[PDB]
Protein backbone atom coordinates (compact mmCIF):
# COMPACT_ATOMS: atom_id res chain seq x y z
CA UNK A 1 0.00 0.00 0.00
CA UNK A 2 1.03 3.62 -0.55
CA UNK A 3 1.62 4.69 3.04
CA UNK A 4 3.36 1.56 4.30
CA UNK A 5 6.02 1.63 1.58
CA UNK A 6 7.41 5.08 2.36
CA UNK A 7 7.36 4.64 6.14
CA UNK A 8 9.09 1.28 5.69
CA UNK A 9 11.71 2.59 3.25
CA UNK A 10 12.16 6.30 3.93
CA UNK A 11 15.10 5.22 6.10
CA UNK A 12 16.80 4.06 2.89
CA UNK A 13 16.53 7.37 1.00
CA UNK A 14 16.25 9.76 3.93
CA UNK A 15 17.06 12.89 1.92
CA UNK A 16 14.44 11.97 -0.70
CA UNK A 17 11.18 13.20 0.81
CA UNK A 18 10.61 16.79 1.91
CA UNK A 19 10.16 17.11 5.65
CA UNK A 20 6.59 18.32 5.19
CA UNK A 21 3.65 15.96 5.57
CA UNK A 22 3.22 14.70 2.00
CA UNK A 23 0.80 12.01 0.87
CA UNK A 24 2.18 8.50 0.50
CA UNK A 25 1.55 8.46 -3.25
CA UNK A 26 3.83 11.33 -4.25
CA UNK A 27 6.31 10.48 -1.48
CA UNK A 28 6.61 6.96 -2.89
CA UNK A 29 6.93 8.39 -6.41
CA UNK A 30 9.78 10.69 -5.42
CA UNK A 31 11.59 8.11 -3.29
CA UNK A 32 11.46 5.46 -6.01
CA UNK A 33 12.70 8.03 -8.50
CA UNK A 34 15.51 8.74 -6.03
CA UNK A 35 16.25 5.01 -6.10
CA UNK A 36 16.69 5.18 -9.91
CA UNK A 37 15.33 1.72 -10.67
CA UNK A 38 14.24 0.36 -14.02
CA UNK A 39 10.59 1.19 -14.80
CA UNK A 40 9.78 -2.37 -15.85
CA UNK A 41 10.77 -4.09 -12.59
CA UNK A 42 7.90 -2.35 -10.79
CA UNK A 43 4.57 -0.61 -11.30
CA UNK A 44 2.65 2.25 -9.71
CA UNK A 45 -0.99 1.43 -9.08
CA UNK A 46 -3.82 3.80 -8.28
CA UNK A 47 -3.89 2.34 -4.75
CA UNK A 48 -0.80 0.09 -4.49
CA UNK B 1 47.86 19.12 15.35
CA UNK B 2 48.75 21.65 18.03
CA UNK B 3 50.27 21.71 21.50
CA UNK B 4 47.21 23.74 22.53
CA UNK B 5 45.33 20.69 23.87
CA UNK B 6 48.34 18.35 23.93
CA UNK B 7 48.78 19.12 27.63
CA UNK B 8 45.37 17.65 28.44
CA UNK B 9 46.20 14.89 25.97
CA UNK B 10 49.40 14.08 27.88
CA UNK B 11 47.78 14.10 31.31
CA UNK B 12 44.98 11.85 30.08
CA UNK B 13 47.44 9.52 28.35
CA UNK B 14 49.59 9.10 31.45
CA UNK B 15 46.46 9.03 33.63
CA UNK B 16 45.48 5.53 32.45
CA UNK B 17 48.96 3.97 32.36
CA UNK B 18 49.38 0.73 34.28
CA UNK B 19 53.16 1.24 34.23
CA UNK B 20 53.17 5.02 34.68
CA UNK B 21 55.61 5.85 31.87
CA UNK B 22 53.65 6.35 28.64
CA UNK B 23 52.86 2.80 27.53
CA UNK B 24 49.13 2.04 27.47
CA UNK B 25 47.50 -1.09 26.04
CA UNK B 26 45.86 -0.95 22.62
CA UNK B 27 42.38 -1.66 23.98
CA UNK B 28 43.01 0.90 26.71
CA UNK B 29 44.32 3.56 24.33
CA UNK B 30 41.31 3.08 22.06
CA UNK B 31 39.12 3.47 25.13
CA UNK B 32 40.94 6.71 25.97
CA UNK B 33 40.47 7.91 22.38
CA UNK B 34 36.73 7.24 22.67
CA UNK B 35 36.73 9.05 26.02
CA UNK B 36 38.32 12.00 24.17
CA UNK B 37 35.19 12.60 22.09
CA UNK B 38 36.78 10.79 19.16
CA UNK B 39 34.81 7.52 19.35
CA UNK B 40 35.15 5.52 16.13
CA UNK B 41 34.30 1.89 15.57
CA UNK B 42 36.97 -0.63 16.53
CA UNK B 43 37.13 -1.56 12.83
CA UNK B 44 38.90 1.61 11.73
CA UNK B 45 40.80 1.50 15.03
CA UNK B 46 42.42 -1.81 14.09
CA UNK B 47 42.76 -0.48 10.53
CA UNK B 48 44.97 2.34 11.85
CA UNK B 49 46.39 0.05 14.57
CA UNK B 50 48.42 -1.74 11.90
CA UNK B 51 45.67 -4.37 11.66
CA UNK B 52 46.76 -6.40 14.71
CA UNK B 53 45.07 -9.41 16.29
CA UNK B 54 43.35 -9.64 19.66
CA UNK B 55 46.48 -11.13 21.24
CA UNK B 56 48.61 -8.21 20.04
CA UNK B 57 45.91 -5.78 21.18
CA UNK B 58 46.01 -7.21 24.71
CA UNK B 59 49.81 -7.59 24.88
CA UNK B 60 51.20 -4.61 22.93
CA UNK B 61 50.89 -1.08 24.32
CA UNK B 62 51.65 2.26 22.67
CA UNK B 63 53.88 5.24 23.37
CA UNK B 64 52.61 8.81 23.37
CA UNK B 65 54.70 9.59 20.28
CA UNK B 66 52.74 7.32 17.94
CA UNK B 67 49.57 8.38 19.76
CA UNK B 68 49.63 11.75 17.97
CA UNK B 69 49.46 10.38 14.39
CA UNK B 70 46.90 7.90 15.69
CA UNK B 71 44.43 10.57 16.79
CA UNK B 72 45.45 12.36 13.58
CA UNK B 73 44.08 9.47 11.52
CA UNK B 74 41.07 9.43 13.85
CA UNK B 75 40.48 13.11 13.08
CA UNK B 76 40.53 12.23 9.37
CA UNK B 77 37.04 10.80 9.82
CA UNK B 78 35.96 14.42 10.45
CA UNK B 79 32.40 13.23 11.21
CA UNK B 80 30.40 10.30 12.56
CA UNK B 81 26.80 9.12 12.45
CA UNK B 82 24.42 12.05 12.69
CA UNK B 83 21.73 12.69 15.30
CA UNK B 84 18.85 12.62 12.82
CA UNK B 85 20.08 9.16 11.78
CA UNK B 86 19.71 7.81 15.29
CA UNK B 87 16.39 9.45 16.07
CA UNK B 88 14.73 8.38 12.81
CA UNK B 89 16.17 4.87 12.93
CA UNK B 90 15.01 4.33 16.50
CA UNK B 91 11.62 5.85 15.66
CA UNK B 92 11.18 3.45 12.73
CA UNK B 93 12.62 0.62 14.83
CA UNK B 94 9.69 0.67 17.27
CA UNK B 95 6.57 -1.38 16.55
CA UNK B 96 3.87 1.29 16.72
CA UNK B 97 5.48 4.74 16.78
CA UNK B 98 4.43 5.51 20.36
CA UNK B 99 7.08 8.16 21.10
CA UNK B 100 9.24 5.46 22.70
CA UNK B 101 11.04 2.19 21.99
CA UNK B 102 10.76 -1.09 23.88
CA UNK B 103 13.71 -1.94 26.10
CA UNK B 104 14.40 -5.66 25.75
CA UNK B 105 14.37 -5.46 21.95
CA UNK B 106 16.87 -2.60 22.13
CA UNK B 107 19.17 -4.54 24.45
CA UNK B 108 19.01 -7.59 22.18
CA UNK B 109 19.55 -5.75 18.88
CA UNK B 110 22.39 -3.86 20.51
CA UNK B 111 24.33 -6.82 21.92
CA UNK B 112 23.55 -9.03 18.90
CA UNK B 113 24.08 -6.73 15.92
CA UNK B 114 27.13 -5.37 14.10
CA UNK B 115 29.59 -4.34 16.78
CA UNK B 116 29.24 -6.70 19.72
CA UNK B 117 29.01 -5.40 23.28
CA UNK B 118 28.43 -7.17 26.58
CA UNK B 119 25.01 -7.15 28.20
CA UNK B 120 26.01 -4.97 31.15
CA UNK B 121 27.35 -2.35 28.73
CA UNK B 122 23.94 -1.65 27.21
CA UNK B 123 22.41 -2.37 30.63
CA UNK B 124 24.13 0.51 32.42
CA UNK B 125 23.54 2.44 29.20
CA UNK B 126 19.76 2.11 29.54
CA UNK B 127 19.93 1.97 33.35
CA UNK B 128 18.03 4.74 35.10
CA UNK B 129 15.79 5.47 32.11
CA UNK B 130 13.67 2.33 32.59
CA UNK B 131 9.90 2.51 32.93
CA UNK B 132 7.01 0.20 33.75
CA UNK B 133 5.98 0.30 30.09
CA UNK B 134 9.43 -0.92 29.07
CA UNK B 135 9.32 1.73 26.33
CA UNK B 136 12.06 4.31 26.87
CA UNK B 137 12.04 7.71 25.18
CA UNK B 138 14.82 7.17 22.66
CA UNK B 139 15.15 10.92 22.09
CA UNK B 140 16.41 11.92 25.53
CA UNK B 141 18.89 9.05 25.74
CA UNK B 142 20.22 9.56 22.21
CA UNK B 143 20.72 13.28 22.75
CA UNK B 144 22.38 12.56 26.10
CA UNK B 145 24.76 10.11 24.41
CA UNK B 146 25.46 12.50 21.52
CA UNK B 147 26.05 15.54 23.73
CA UNK B 148 27.75 13.36 26.35
CA UNK C 1 11.35 -15.32 4.66
CA UNK C 2 14.19 -14.08 2.45
CA UNK C 3 16.57 -14.27 5.42
CA UNK C 4 15.80 -17.77 6.68
CA UNK C 5 16.07 -20.96 4.63
CA UNK C 6 12.70 -22.39 3.55
CA UNK C 7 10.57 -23.99 6.26
CA UNK C 8 6.93 -24.13 7.30
CA UNK C 9 7.77 -22.17 10.44
CA UNK C 10 8.77 -19.28 8.19
CA UNK C 11 5.46 -19.70 6.36
CA UNK C 12 3.49 -19.42 9.59
CA UNK C 13 5.62 -16.49 10.72
CA UNK C 14 4.99 -14.64 7.46
CA UNK C 15 1.26 -15.35 7.66
CA UNK C 16 1.04 -14.09 11.24
CA UNK C 17 3.11 -10.97 10.56
CA UNK C 18 1.02 -10.18 7.48
CA UNK C 19 -2.18 -10.55 9.50
CA UNK C 20 -0.72 -8.27 12.17
CA UNK C 21 0.47 -5.62 9.71
CA UNK C 22 -2.24 -5.39 7.05
CA UNK C 23 -4.99 -6.29 9.58
CA UNK C 24 -6.34 -8.62 6.89
CA UNK C 25 -7.12 -12.05 8.31
CA UNK C 26 -4.65 -14.55 6.91
CA UNK C 27 -5.45 -18.19 6.19
CA UNK C 28 -3.57 -21.43 5.57
CA UNK C 29 -4.62 -24.28 3.29
CA UNK C 30 -2.68 -27.54 3.34
CA UNK C 31 -3.39 -29.85 0.41
CA UNK C 32 -2.23 -33.13 -1.06
CA UNK C 33 -3.57 -36.63 -1.56
CA UNK C 34 -4.11 -38.79 1.51
CA UNK C 35 -0.80 -40.35 2.53
CA UNK C 36 1.36 -37.39 1.50
CA UNK C 37 1.43 -36.22 5.11
CA UNK C 38 -1.26 -33.55 5.27
CA UNK C 39 -1.28 -34.00 9.06
CA UNK C 40 2.18 -33.56 10.61
CA UNK C 41 2.78 -30.16 9.01
CA UNK C 42 -0.51 -28.90 10.43
CA UNK C 43 0.14 -29.87 14.05
CA UNK C 44 3.71 -28.60 13.77
CA UNK C 45 2.39 -25.23 12.61
CA UNK C 46 -0.09 -25.42 15.48
CA UNK C 47 2.60 -25.85 18.13
CA UNK C 48 4.75 -23.23 16.40
CA UNK C 49 2.04 -20.58 16.58
CA UNK D 1 -9.71 29.16 31.68
CA UNK D 2 -6.36 29.75 33.39
CA UNK D 3 -8.24 31.37 36.28
CA UNK D 4 -10.43 28.27 36.20
CA UNK D 5 -7.23 26.30 36.80
CA UNK D 6 -6.40 24.80 33.41
CA UNK D 7 -2.84 23.57 32.99
CA UNK D 8 -0.91 24.50 29.87
CA UNK D 9 -0.48 20.98 28.51
CA UNK D 10 -4.19 20.16 28.65
CA UNK D 11 -4.88 23.54 27.03
CA UNK D 12 -2.53 22.70 24.17
CA UNK D 13 -4.15 19.27 23.84
CA UNK D 14 -7.59 20.92 23.70
CA UNK D 15 -6.40 23.31 21.00
CA UNK D 16 -4.90 20.40 19.08
CA UNK D 17 -8.08 18.33 19.13
CA UNK D 18 -10.04 21.39 17.98
CA UNK D 19 -7.43 21.63 15.23
CA UNK D 20 -8.17 17.99 14.43
CA UNK D 21 -11.93 18.43 14.17
CA UNK D 22 -11.32 21.47 11.97
CA UNK D 23 -9.00 19.55 9.64
CA UNK D 24 -11.50 16.69 9.43
CA UNK D 25 -13.40 18.65 6.77
CA UNK D 26 -10.67 18.53 4.15
CA UNK D 27 -11.05 14.74 3.74
CA UNK D 28 -11.96 14.09 0.10
CA UNK D 29 -13.10 10.82 -1.48
CA UNK D 30 -13.06 9.75 -5.12
CA UNK D 31 -15.55 7.66 -7.09
CA UNK D 32 -14.46 5.15 -9.73
CA UNK D 33 -16.61 3.90 -12.59
CA UNK D 34 -15.71 0.32 -11.60
CA UNK D 35 -17.67 0.14 -8.34
CA UNK D 36 -17.79 3.76 -7.05
CA UNK D 37 -16.47 2.64 -3.68
CA UNK D 38 -14.87 5.19 -1.37
CA UNK D 39 -11.28 5.95 -2.34
CA UNK D 40 -8.71 8.27 -0.78
CA UNK D 41 -6.97 10.28 -3.53
CA UNK D 42 -4.61 12.28 -1.28
CA UNK D 43 -4.65 11.46 2.44
CA UNK D 44 -2.25 14.24 3.48
CA UNK D 45 -5.10 15.89 5.37
CA UNK D 46 -6.00 12.63 7.11
CA UNK D 47 -2.26 12.09 7.51
CA UNK D 48 -1.88 15.27 9.55
CA UNK D 49 -5.14 14.53 11.38
CA UNK D 50 -4.17 11.08 12.63
CA UNK D 51 -0.67 12.43 13.30
CA UNK D 52 -1.84 15.11 15.73
CA UNK D 53 -4.51 12.62 16.86
CA UNK D 54 -2.10 9.89 17.92
CA UNK D 55 -3.36 7.09 15.66
CA UNK D 56 -1.90 5.33 12.65
CA UNK D 57 -3.10 6.58 9.27
CA UNK D 58 -3.21 3.26 7.41
CA UNK D 59 -5.47 1.33 9.77
CA UNK D 60 -7.59 4.45 10.25
CA UNK D 61 -8.35 5.00 6.58
CA UNK D 62 -8.80 1.24 6.22
CA UNK D 63 -11.44 1.16 8.96
CA UNK D 64 -13.11 4.20 7.39
CA UNK D 65 -13.17 3.02 3.78
CA UNK D 66 -13.69 -0.58 4.98
CA UNK D 67 -15.78 -1.00 8.14
CA UNK D 68 -15.15 -4.16 10.18
CA UNK D 69 -18.82 -5.01 10.68
CA UNK D 70 -20.02 -8.12 12.51
CA UNK D 71 -23.06 -10.20 11.56
CA UNK D 72 -24.18 -13.04 13.79
CA UNK D 73 -20.81 -13.94 15.31
CA UNK D 74 -18.64 -13.63 12.18
CA UNK D 75 -16.94 -10.39 11.19
CA UNK D 76 -17.50 -9.07 7.67
CA UNK D 77 -15.58 -6.47 5.66
CA UNK D 78 -17.64 -4.47 3.18
CA UNK D 79 -16.72 -1.47 1.02
CA UNK D 80 -17.84 2.11 1.60
CA UNK D 81 -19.15 4.70 -0.84
CA UNK D 82 -19.15 8.49 -0.92
CA UNK D 83 -22.41 9.03 0.96
CA UNK D 84 -21.93 6.57 3.81
CA UNK D 85 -18.27 7.48 4.33
CA UNK D 86 -18.98 11.22 4.37
CA UNK D 87 -21.86 10.68 6.79
CA UNK D 88 -19.61 8.53 8.97
CA UNK D 89 -16.82 11.10 9.17
CA UNK D 90 -19.32 13.90 9.84
CA UNK D 91 -20.96 11.90 12.63
CA UNK D 92 -17.46 11.27 13.98
CA UNK D 93 -16.84 15.02 14.03
CA UNK D 94 -20.16 15.52 15.82
CA UNK D 95 -19.32 12.91 18.45
CA UNK D 96 -15.79 14.22 19.00
CA UNK D 97 -17.03 17.78 19.51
Amino acid sequence: VFQEFRQRYEILAANAIPKGFMDGKQACILMIKALELDPNLYRIGQSK
Amino acid sequence: FSEEQTAEFKEAFQLFDRTGDGKILYSQCGDVMRALGQNPTNAEVMKVLGNPKSDEMNLKTLNFEQFLPMMQTIAKNKDQGCFEDYVEGLRVFDKEGNGTVMGAEIRHVLVTLGEKMTEEEVEQLVAGHEDSNGCINYEELVRMVLSG
Amino acid sequence: RHEMPPHIYAIADTAYRSMLQDREDQSILCTGESGAGKTENTKKVIQYL
Amino acid sequence: MRIMGFTEEEQTSILRVVSSVLQLGNIVFKKERNTDQASMPDNTAAQKVCHLMGINVTDFTRSILTPRIKVGRDVVQKAQTKEQADFAIEALAKAKF
